[PDB]
């Protein structure tokens, strides 16, 4: 589950922009508009991690 | 708007660039300043030893 997961996640990371065009990664995403507080909320504990 | 914030992650991104590009020069032109600014401290060293010699003879 732990590889599975990291590969995934790297694989996603490809999807998003690269230093390329800025250092901060860019992200495009699609997301109901309830979640998006919540979405907001688990950036926020990734920031923390 | 987006755009314009992307525009301005890329202008600082830019700034950033010009930054780092003014201190590799100031390096590079500082080589130069090293090669030149010896003659000073060459000539202190021989004004000390001819000071030194002449007082001694």
């Amino acid at each position: 589950i732990k590889v599975r997961k990291m590969k995934a996640i790297y694989h996603t990371l490809n999807l998003c922009n690269i230093d390329v065009t800025q250092k901060c990664l860019i992200a495009e995403v699609w997301c109901p508009v309830t979640d998006l507080d919540s979405i907001q909320f688990a950036l926020r504990r990734g920031t923390e991690h | 708007s987006q755009s314009q914030g992307i525009q301005q992650l890329l202008q600082a991104e830019k700034r950033a660039a010009e930054k780092v590009a003014d201190a590799r020069k100031r390096k590079a032109r500082r080589l130069k300043q090293a090669k030149e600014e010896a003659q000073m401290e060459v000539e202190q060293y021989r004004r000390e030893r001819e000071q030194e010699f002449q007082s001694k003879q």
